[PDB]
């Protein structure tokens, strides 16, 4: 998921 | 980690996290359905990454685990969009401000199909704010439990103390304005009441993204996507 | 007419307008549409149960039959549902549609998995009838509210009363404020229910499963 | 409506 990657940075 | 902060400490926390008033394409050319629709897909689309980065400045959220804030994150995410929406529609009595140099009213919401009676229910929940004098401090306590809240029984109980918590926080605010003991609940309840609405508003509006999915062209954010694709 | 009453008045007046638990056409002797028929009448004949306890609702009344119709049509689910997890809040791990009807997941199970977790989230609370018919109240007036004031006057005597009835449970100011907020943030995911229900109910109708008239006439109301 | 006559009497 994007949301995973945004979550994280 | 967010249960010793006092009223007055949560209050400036979120108020710091807020996210900035985004802008839409300045091109001033009587909007058609793919046009508008465009505008505001691409407008939510740049909103979104904001808010990741203003859950997170949320305090108690990043307590939680990556996939409980991925949940909470893709149950609410309209709703807290349209509550900012009605937020910054406020001092606009009849009118919707999606940005700065973004402001419709229902009569353009009448070239979309579908568009006016989500935009009614807007224009009444703006309205409702003003008549309420909903302040600032009292919004962002709003818009933060709508993160909590609106996907905990779709899975908490650091949630909930955390819930309790902007509860306190609400009421210390009322009780800091000089509000009685009963104007003080009955206030908090009225706001609340107000989410379900927001939730209504949010339902509503994902079955028209839903449909215009359906018909290809507004193309919308493969972020969006996975979104949409979590209802 | 209604704005002179008392919080143990206002509980008193809610308690016994409360309407009666219908029972289903079930029989276990028969074999899953079925289920969808046998809640289907049972939601068609609690309808009329719902309709002259909203009469008994104060302050429903005062408001004009035009504001009676779209607030019924707008939360008819909303209160059956509700009513549904009350009733099935002794009941872990089931939804206690009648007395007969007891239904667990496996027998729109999300749907369900969402009205077993309201009703998990109320046996936790340990809900009390008292404070079930003010929300019950609350969401009759509420839900379509927004499409006189005196609608929210009548919320404000609700709210008045569940802090009244909190008070008496020994609770601190605290205590009650958080309880207060606690309840009515269930009521949005009630809404929740509702809505995504209601678009089950859409898509039922076009398929053919056979909806009561009456029913066919609140789902026509969202359109 | 249904509900209108039934909310009448
Ligand atoms: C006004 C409206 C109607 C229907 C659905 C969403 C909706 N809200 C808007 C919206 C609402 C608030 C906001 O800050 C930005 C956009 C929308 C429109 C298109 C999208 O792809 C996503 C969000
Ligand atoms: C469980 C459920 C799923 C989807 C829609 C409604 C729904 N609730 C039920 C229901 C809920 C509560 C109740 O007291 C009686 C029926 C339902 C089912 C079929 C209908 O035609 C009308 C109401």
């Amino acid at each position: 998921k994007i949301l995973h990657r945004l979550l994280q940075d | 980690l967010a249960l010793s902060l006092t009223a007055d400490q949560m209050v400036s926390a979120l108020l710091d996290a807020e996210p900035p008033i985004l802008y839409s394409e300045y091109d001033p050319t009587p909007f058609s359905e793919a046009s508008m629709m465009g505008l505001l897909t691409n407008l939510a689309d740049r909103e979104l990454v904001h808010m990741i980065n203003w859950a997170k400045r949320v305090p108690g959220f990043v307590d939680l685990t990556l996939h409980d804030q991925v949940h909470l994150l893709e149950c609410a995410w309209l709703e807290i969009l349209m509550i900012g929406l009605v937020w910054r529609s406020m001092e606009h009595p009849g009118k919707l401000l999606f940005a700065p140099n973004l402001l419709l009213d229902r009569n353009q919401g009448k070239c979309v199909e579908g568009m006016v009676e989500i935009f009614d229910m807007l224009l009444a929940t703006s309205s409702r704010f003003r008549m309420m004098n909903l302040q600032g401090e009292e919004f962002v306590c709003l818009k933060s439990i709508i993160l909590l809240n609106s996907g905990v029984y779709t899975f908490k109980d650091h949630i909930h103390r955390v819930l309790d918590k902007i509860t306190d926080t609400l009421i210390h605010l009322m009780a800091k304005a000089g509000l009685t003991l009963q104007q003080q609940h009955q206030r908090l309840a009225q706001l609340l009441l107000i989410l379900s609405h927001i939730r209504h508003m949010s339902n509503k509006g994902m079955e028209h993204l839903y449909s215009m999915k359906c018909k290809n062209v507004v193309p919308l954010s493969d972020l969006l996507l996975e979104m949409l694709d979590a209802h």
